[PDB]
């Protein structure tokens, strides 16, 4: 069974790092991306990394978040800096080939269970 | 002088093999064709 294990802290007052390791399928040739889901909002694209170490970032989180891929251990990491309170949300990790996408959730077939993140003021 | 009767294996295979092939074709095409993403 294909499965994407997400890991990272849940609460912060700040910087954070969230990792996403794949298993059961090598995604070295796939595009690995991150999405955000706040309470009462649709899925928003955060960042993506391609086979060629090429990075794409969303405008709302451009210059703050940093995406990296370790191909050896088959994982994608997202480093979050300069958090502000309305960034609280559940973060999903996805992997897939971008058809009609690279920014749309519908183009990805693999998704993680999601990790909650909250910022306290 | 007796003669061999019609084989019941062949009789039921005449209805089985085309039926299984048609069912397999239906499942294969249905599960594979409508697979690409759409806008
Ligand atoms: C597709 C499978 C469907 C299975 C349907 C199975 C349906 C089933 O009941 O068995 C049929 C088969 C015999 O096949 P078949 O119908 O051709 O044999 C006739 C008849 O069944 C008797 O064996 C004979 O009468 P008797 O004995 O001399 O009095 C008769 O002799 P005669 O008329 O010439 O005088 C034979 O013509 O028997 C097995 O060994 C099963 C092997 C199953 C292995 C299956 C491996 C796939």
């Amino acid at each position: 069974q294909v499965q994407l294990q997400e890991s990272g802290g849940g609460l912060v007052q700040g910087s954070l790092r969230v990792s996403c390791a794949a298993s059961g399928r090598t995604f070295t040739t796939y595009i690995m991306a991150w999405f955000r889901q706040a309470p009462g909002k649709e899925r928003e694209f955060l960042a993506a990394m391609d086979q060629g170490r090429i990075q794409y970032y969303g405008d709302s989180v451009r210059g703050r978040f940093t995406i990296s891929r370790d191909y050896a251990k088959n994982s994608v990491d997202l480093q979050l800096d300069g958090l502000r309170p309305e960034d609280t949300a559940v973060y999903y990790c996805a992997a897939g080939a971008g058809f009609w996408g690279l920014r749309t959730a519908s183009s990805y077939h693999y998704w993680g269970q999601g990790t909650q993140v909250t910022v306290s003021s | 002088k007796t003669f061999n009767s019609v084989s019941k294996i062949d009789r039921l295979s005449r209805i089985a093999f085309p039926l299984l092939f048609g069912i397999f074709n239906l499942v294969y095409w249905a599960t594979y064709l409508n697979r690409e993403p759409q806008l």
